């Protein structure tokens, strides 16, 4: 709990030198700890840092890169993010849950989206490889026609019987 | 040992304040903050 | 004999003459004493149980061994104690592995305790603490 | 109140009514399905839409099993519309002892696992081990050195399939455990049942008439 | 019969159900009954698609039944809604289902990289210039800031490994 | 796109190495890692 | 094709013999244990034993000792205890 | 190659 009188000069000649903020009547109020003030500073950087929407703004999608992805057999499945439940409790309880192991006791999980993963062992990964694997090889029998000349000949054998 | 008391927290908190800014990497923004926009950095959030 | 963890180790008594002091005597080792409750149940070991008590009736000593373990002899020990004072036999009290207890002094304050509590002559039994395996007061065991 | 009420649940025939509720949904209690639709059609409707190649086709019926539970007898035909138990009996009787040994599963290593501790090696990369149920479901599956032997994990992996029968008769004693342990070996190594390994030691003659 | 209703049973009872025993007397004039359960073993098992441990009431024979079946996942996908009588089995469900999408979401990322960069390596094979390396690389929307330091970061990894 | 610039990276990383001031850029990058790396290591 | 799968036909895992079922059961019906192997002695204690002392002197009978050796049930305890005859100390018969 | 011993690793957090 830092004093108010070194508090003033602290924070004067540190934030307004170094961060350049401006905190006002109730945020000097709270920010009486050390830490609160590194956690002020933290957040307002973090909310001055650039946005997801500003840099993709600024960073567009090309066309090439744009009709390459189309153009890949492959196209993926969204929302299912909307499938996981939803748990209508008190913030406080979920908030301990987290801390403690209850996250995981009771049918429970924590969701946390990643752009890459292990594959060692993953079976869900496996069966798709394979899925995969078998796809490019029925699109190298279209290509080649042999795909053709197998639907032309079961129908052939249809009609004759 | 006022003035020496206050000096070492001075310190302290320039030091923590450093170490958390290299945590997030803080300082690679800042200093494009102060050198173009150090009026005020916001970034629209929506 | 052999000794083994099993419950009832052996079966039938034994019999084995031996001289301690220049004082001729037959130790006498029997198969054991089991509850009624048990008894019932199975008779057979009611009948050990029935072949032990006809050589506990003969016998001019008896010894009475409880595990220290325990911690202090049981209802049974005493109800077998009682026994063979009504037999009309020099009773006498040992407690087993007492290498092995823990707190001697706590066992032993129980043991006096228990023999205090008693009301009939098995009031006045002695009580020793003898260890099989460390071999500890057996000279003052036979002795008393 | 239900402002729409399902249909049956498995109601693809054109003529012959959907079986057993029991049977394909999660609730027993009845053994004789039923359609409103299919009933309300008039018989006539019902002949047209069908043919008597279909016809035959959709009343053909498996009996005694079922059709929609591969192995087990159908609902419709047992004393009562609930399903039979004595398959999905409980683990352990009522009055059985809880006596099951340490039973060894088979796991297929993902990567070459080098004991350290005792110098050995537990399994090379894509090789079965039969190991401890607790130590494969504590330490080999969360590290992701190893995984359950499947058949379909052999399809997955590529490795031949091999249809390993795992817990398909959970033993309830020590000695049922080795039969099992029994059975195991003799469909691994079903050439060491046969009559030449059988008398192997006997390949020429009695060793004492053979010179030295 | 079950503690709770199919409803509401929250722990994983596969077949195991509550049953009464029966005992006669030493004279078998009286009997007495004693109602029996499973054995509930707090199955902590370990599911490859959401990488992380996983633990719930059990049973012995939902153990069994898990190794048989080959991983928590596979035996809670094989079991059915109204087979799988526990609420917390649908919530694992439901989590392992979103997983697995998440899963497949992945390796179609993963692919459609895989043919950029395989696309945009046939596109620019030859070394000319920095100049043209640029102009391919804003053809295709890369930033040479961002591949610099990748790039690094390979190489680190590279030297570290060897 | 990302996931791309990384196979990116370390594919021209292999053929580079099996065969200027992008050069000098990469060496200032792989110094900042190595003492990224030493000081999470200490 | 038209095949039943093999089942067992008594239900609750019993058995069609009593005598099974009673050496399940165990205790209360088998009341006598079995035979008892001989106890895994360690070096340690062979090495104990052998340290040990006698705090009673084992008298030798001077009559002469015979000894009844065999196979189980061979009529080795009913000989014993035909031969046998205590005059201090009735009913001391070995249980057969 | 890989080695661990028979308790390094344990299934919960510790
Ligand atoms: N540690 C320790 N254990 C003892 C001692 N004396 C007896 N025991 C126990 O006695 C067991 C051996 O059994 P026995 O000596 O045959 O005694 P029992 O079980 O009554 O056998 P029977 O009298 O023939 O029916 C050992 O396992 C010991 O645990 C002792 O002095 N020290």
């Amino acid at each position: 709990l830092e004093e108010e009188t070194i508090r003033e000069r602290v924070i004067y000649q540190v934030v307004e030198g170094v961060f350049r903020l401006s905190p006002t009547s109730a945020d000097r109020r709270e920010l009486r700890s050390v830490a609160n003030i590194i956690d002020y500073v933290l957040t307002h950087v973090r909310a001055a840092r650039p946005t997801d929407r500003e840099r993709r703004q600024e960073r567009p999608i090309t066309s090439a890169a744009l009709a390459v992805m189309q153009k890949c057999p492959i196209q993926p499945q969204l929302g299912f993010v909307h499938a996981l439940p939803h748990d209508t409790r008190d913030a406080l309880l979920q908030e301990w849950e987290r801390m403690h192991h209850l996250d995981w006791q009771f049918g429970k999980a924590v969701y946390t989206p990643r752009s890459k993963e292990n594959v060692r062992g993953n079976l869900t990964w496996l069966r798709e490889d394979r899925h995969y694997d078998q796809r490019m090889k029925f699109m190298q029998e279209v290509e080649s026609g042999e795909a053709r000349a197998k639907h032309m000949k079961l129908i052939a054998e249809a009609a004759g019987n | 040992a006022a003035a020496a008391a206050a000096a070492a927290a001075a310190a302290a908190a320039a030091a923590a304040a450093a170490a958390a800014a290299a945590a997030a990497a803080a300082a690679a923004a800042a200093a494009a903050a102060a050198a173009a926009a150090a009026a005020a950095a916001a970034a629209a959030a929506a | 004999n052999r000794a083994v963890d099993e419950k009832n180790s052996t079966r039938d008594p034994v019999e084995l003459p031996c001289s301690y002091k220049g004082r001729k005597l037959k130790l006498i080792d029997t198969a054991g004493l089991a509850r009624h409750r048990y008894r019932a149940d199975r008779d057979f070991i009611g009948r050990i149980h029935g072949l032990s008590v006809n050589e506990i009736r003969f016998a001019h000593v008896v010894i009475v061994v409880f595990d220290a373990t325990e911690g202090h002899p049981n209802k049974y020990d005493m109800a077998v104690l009682h026994s063979v004072a009504a037999e009309g036999r020099p009773f006498l009290l040992c407690a087993n592995k007492w290498d092995a207890v823990l707190d001697q002094s706590a066992t032993a304050e129980a043991i006096d305790f228990k023999i205090k509590r008693q009301v009939r002559e098995v009031k006045y039994s002695n009580a020793v603490v003898v260890s099989a395996h460390t071999g500890l007061n057996l000279t003052l065991l036979m002795d008393q | 109140v239900a402002p729409w009420v399902p249909p049956p649940r498995h109601d693809i025939k054109v003529t012959m009514p959907p079986p057993p509720g029991g049977e394909v949904g999660g609730r027993f209690g009845v053994s004789q399905g039923y359609s409103d639709r299919l009933a309300r059609t008039p018989y006539w409707k019902r002949m047209a839409l069908s043919t008597y190649k279909l016809r035959m086709m959709e009343n053909a019926t498996r009996y005694p099993m079922s059709e929609h539970r591969p192995g087990e007898y159908d609902i419709r035909y047992l004393p009562t519309p609930y399903p039979c138990t004595i398959r999905n009996r409980p683990l352990l009787e009522v009055g059985e002892p809880r006596q099951i040994p340490s039973i060894r599963i088979p796991v297929i290593f993902l990567v070459n696992l080098f004991d350290e501790a005792k110098g050995c090696w537990f399994g090379r990369r894509y090789e079965t081990v039969y190991v401890e149920r607790q130590f494969m479901r504590e330490e080999l599956m969360p590290q992701r050195y190893a995984i359950y032997a499947t058949p379909e994990a052999y399809k997955l992996l590529g490795l031949p399939v091999v249809n390993h029968h795992t817990h398909e008769e959970i033993p309830k004693t020590p000695r049922e455990y080795e039969k099992l342990l029994e059975r195991q070996r003799y469909d691994e190594e079903r050439w060491k049942y046969t009559i030449e390994y059988l008398f192997r030691k006997y390949e020429d003659g009695p060793p004492e008439l053979l010179d030295r | 019969f079950l503690p709770k209703p199919p409803q509401e049973m929250d722990v994983i009872w596969l077949n195991e159900r509550v049953r009464e025993r029966v005992r006669t007397s030493r004279q078998v004039q009286n009997v007495y009954r004693q109602l029996k359960y499973p054995y509930v073993k707090t199955g902590i098992h370990y599911s490859d698609v959401l990488d992380h441990w996983v633990q719930v009431p059990m049973v012995e024979a939902a153990m069994f039944e898990v190794e048989k079946d080959g991983g928590f996942d596979n035996f809670i996908l094989k079991r059915s809604g109204p087979e799988l009588r526990s609420t917390y089995g649908e919530r694992i469900r439901r989590h392992i289902l979103v997983r697995q999408k998440e899963i497949q979401k992945n390796f179609v990322l993963q692919k459609q990289a895989q043919m950029l960069v395989e696309s945009m390596e046939k596109e620019i094979l030859p070394m000319e210039d920095g100049k043209k390396v640029e102009e391919v690389l804003e053809k295709y929307g890369i930033d040479k800031e961002q591949l610099l330091r990748d790039i690094a970061r390979a190489a680190v990894a590279k030297k570290q490994q060897l | 796109i990302d996931m791309a610039c990384a196979m990116l990276g370390e594919r021209l990383l292999d053929t580079v190495n099996a065969s200027a001031e992008w050069q000098e850029a990469i060496a200032m990058h792989v110094e900042e890692i190595e003492a990224e790396m030493e000081e999470v290591a200490a | 094709s038209f095949n039943l799968p093999r089942e067992r036909q008594i239900l609750g895992g019993l058995h069609a013999d009593w005598r099974t079922q009673m050496k399940r059961s165990g205790s209360i019906l088998n009341d006598i244990t079995p035979a008892l192997p001989d106890t895994k002695r360690t070096e340690e204690q062979r090495r104990r034993v052998a340290g040990w002392r006698p705090v009673v002197k084992l008298l030798g009978d001077q009559r002469l000792r015979i000894a009844i050796v065999g196979r189980m049930n061979s009529g080795k305890s009913s000989l014993f205890n035909l031969l046998r005859l205590e005059p201090t100390v009735p009913g001391r018969s070995n249980v057969v | 190659a890989a080695a661990a011993a028979a308790a390094a690793a344990a299934a919960a957090a510790a």
